[PDB]
DNA sequence: CTGGAGAATCCCGGTGCCGAGGCCGCTCAATTGGTCGTAGACAGCTCTAGCACCGCTTAAACGCACGTACGCGCTGTCCCCCGCGTTTTAACCGCCAAGGGGATTACTCCCTAGTCTCCAGGCACGTGTCAGATATATACATCCTGTG
DNA sequence: CACAGGATGTATATATCTGACACGTGCCTGGAGACTAGGGAGTAATCCCCTTGGCGGTTAAAACGCGGGGGACAGCGCGTACGTGCGTTTAAGCGGTGCTAGAGCTGTCTACGACCAATTGAGCGGCCTCGGCACCGGGATTCTCCAG
């Protein structure tokens, strides 16, 4: 059996429109965070609440972006994102 | 003297008119304070209180629970256009997303 | 080469909460571009709020600052 | 040390719209950044209205022409009829 | 019936120096419901200022602190 | 003599981006402001002022408005902007 | 005064008086008014450097709102600082995009 | 009545960089307004740079800490630059 | 176009746990009650500028005709992204251990508010001249069609 | 299919003229100088908590590979609606005159808010404790899809 595709797709959506957890997982992003801030600072500690802070604003961010890349392609007849509807979207913004 | 009573209890408000009058001499905002900044305030504050957790109260209801939750506040604010226009540029942690996919996807 | 520790499936779940359906191979590292220059300003504000206080640990009441000096307020955090 | 918060009056609130609802410790904290969000709206609103207007007092007045600055439409109307309502009761 | 008055020529204008080149015929009509929205904002929070002062005028200084609140600072008002 | 259809375009887009003054006629605008504020109250005095700076923010806003719907139309690979360039564009920045 | 103390254009007293009375803290201490008047002059400098460079290059010897928007917005780190303000009879810059052209 | 304005000092400024240049009245009206902009925007961060760390004091570290939350980059450290070097005179 | 398979999701029910919710000390911040001094309400007056009108000039709006190029629908190709099964990796969870540093307390001092006197920097007001606004005629520079 | 040249538009000296800018004058109010008083904060020591580092086991998830279909995109044709231009209308712009509403200031005076010291109860921290919610499993329902 298969699935056509999109139809899982449309399950993902429903899905984690549903869901409210976070999506990336927590200990790249924590390696990330702290990797990034080696430039400003070194010898740095984080609090885990500040690092969890940090994940909710770029996902809450992520998601944001996603919807308006979605409406700008869209707006193109297209139903596939592309870096080119990012960057219309984040110029629109203002970014 | 007499029964200490609070000024809550004289405007007939739930918030605490003594701490936001405090918050407000300490804070920068103005050299004095009038007697009736405070209240009004505080009542302003309740009202918007009172409207999130009605709202938030009943998408809490819709979904058979008892206790809210941010999916219901997130779910009261985003669905609520003044709500939703106040709180424009403002996360929710733990909120998520309204649920919108766009009709040319289907 | 942390970057690359945020995957491909990550993007994707992000892009479905995000409503997204159908994904172009290249956006993935458009996405990445973009995390990395977002979290680049937030922890420079939030390392800024740090240095000042004179503490050697970022604590989550730095990066709320430093969001909502950003125009992006973060409830449920204090 | 000693935090202040308004969960014990977001309670009462709630109690008066929703008598059986209760409310997560999240929820709350959400509401309490939300209550505190929004009184530095209209406390520095109603500042650079008195500023605007070079007065040192902060007073009812000022409060509700930021709260029909700030709020948005009805919000602002019924939002503006409880403090003139509260301010009322409180004065007599 | 005075939204009239922005004429078409004048909405051509301002898309001119917007870059346009080439305009749709229904643009006309977006275009002065886009204005409109924009000026009852802009004149509703200025009459607000006006009304607190106890003025029948409506200042400069109203509109200059309307635009600012809502993030669109002008200069050159005072 | 004719040209075609649109080299006098660009050449009023180049005009106009090179001068600054305003392009709507005062007195229409004057009224059209006077009109909208009777909505909010009777018997209203502006000052000249008042009603230049209402002037100056609603022509900037709507060339910055037509600038992002120009970028809209470019990106669905049209040159004509049209009112579903102006939606997405006021729907991206947050209107 | 105490701009001619530290070495500046701006008022360091007027400005510790605007401090004072507009409700920033309950006190200020003496090295806060220096400061602020040096980098308000020192960002004040820089777009009157970049404005009268766009003035030359209307051909113009006098400063206008025209030049002060083209040296704004001209200028990256100057248009990330005002990114939200309209400059009064400023216009716009001259910008078509390529698309569009012949 | 009489009203102060930051126009002698915005002139200075431009006889300073540019000895032949002028400016219009609309653009020193225009200069005036930046000066209070950027004033305030600098002051409010202080000011809430302050609150956050429980001090009663806008200090020099308060205001290079606002100028470099406020200012992108090479701004920010010419800034502080300019700063600091003031601070240090003004105590010389 | 139905009609069954097949998968996914949802709905019910039993378990169990841990966090919401109520209660008890307690303390510190809000209330009481006066005092005072100044911020602001109010009345009167001045005079600025906003409103109203009016005649005239002409720039702009409007209405119309014509054609072309752009929007849009349709077709076809192909490649790249989705759906899914499999293998690998390292995230995650639970726990242990060390100690860096955030947070508190006490103390002490120096830096800033407050006051008063005094004066000079800065504001309102005049004034003159030169940079710029406005023709004006011209030299290009550009677009478009005919022609080779 | 590519230049020639003609018509059109715009950039460029050049001359007039004017009004707004730049500088000087008078004066006044707010900024500086010299103190005193007091508390905000700088500093050192200490405590405990919460951050980091390690380790091992389990499994969810990431990575990978493999069809295959469907969506992106390129091409082509057509029709209509917008651009360009032209003649007609109409109210905008401009300049004046005139009138008075109300903005703005000033002088009084009072009542309202800061402040201060004592008191006490409202709200906060801590601490249980039970029931709402998470979880797990299993079956019903709905939805998708392809084969006839």
């Amino acid at each position: 059996h298969r699935y056509r595709p999109g139809t899982v797709a449309l399950r993902e959506i429903r899905r984690y429109q549903k869901s409210t957890e976070l999506l990336i997982r927590k200990l790249p992003f924590q390696r990330l965070v702290r990797e990034i801030a080696q430039d400003f600072k070194t010898d740095l500690r984080f609090q885990s609440s500040a690092v969890m802070a940090l994940q909710e604003a770029s996902e809450a961010y992520l998601v944001a972006l996603f919807e308006d890349t979605n409406l700008c392609a869209i707006h193109a007849k297209r139903v596939t994102i592309m870096p080119k509807d990012i960057q219309l979207a984040r110029r629109i913004r203002g970014e | 003297r007499a029964k200490a009573k609070t000024r809550s209890s004289r405007a007939g408000l739930q918030f605490p008119v003594g701490r936001v009058h405090r918050l407000l001499r300490k804070g920068n905002y103005a050299e004095r304070v009038g007697a009736g900044a405070p209240v009004y305030l505080a009542a302003v504050l309740e009202y918007l209180t009172a409207e999130i957790l009605e709202l938030a109260g009943n998408a809490a209801r819709d979904n058979k629970k008892t206790r809210i939750i941010p999916r219901h506040l997130q779910l009261a604010v985003r669905n609520d256009e003044e709500l939703n226009k106040l709180l424009g540029r403002v996360t929710i942690a733990q909120g998520g997303v309204l649920p919108n996919i766009q009709s040319v996807l289907l | 080469d942390n970057i690359q520790g945020i995957t491909k499936p990550a993007i994707r779940r992000l892009a479905r909460r995000g409503g997204v359906k159908r994904i172009s191979g290249l956006i993935y590292e458009e996405t990445r571009g973009v995390l990395k220059v977002f979290l680049e300003n937030v922890i420079r504000d939030a390392v800024t709020y740090t240095e000042h206080a004179k503490r050697k640990t970022v604590t989550a009441m730095d990066v709320v600052y430093a969001l909502k000096r950003q125009g992006r307020t973060l409830y449920g955090f204090g | 040390t000693r935090k202040e918060s308004y969960a014990i009056y977001v309670y009462k609130v709630l109690k008066q719209v929703h008598p059986d609802t209760g409310i997560s410790s999240k929820a709350m904290s959400i509401m309490n950044s939300f209550v505190n969000d929004v009184f530095e709206r209209i406390a520095g609103e109603a500042s650079r209205l008195a500023h605007y207007n070079k007065r040192s007092t902060i007073t009812s007045r000022e409060i509700q022409t930021a709260v029909r600055l700030l709020l948005p439409g009805e919000l602002a109307k019924h939002a503006v009829s409880e403090g003139t309502k509260a301010v009322t009761k409180y004065t007599s």
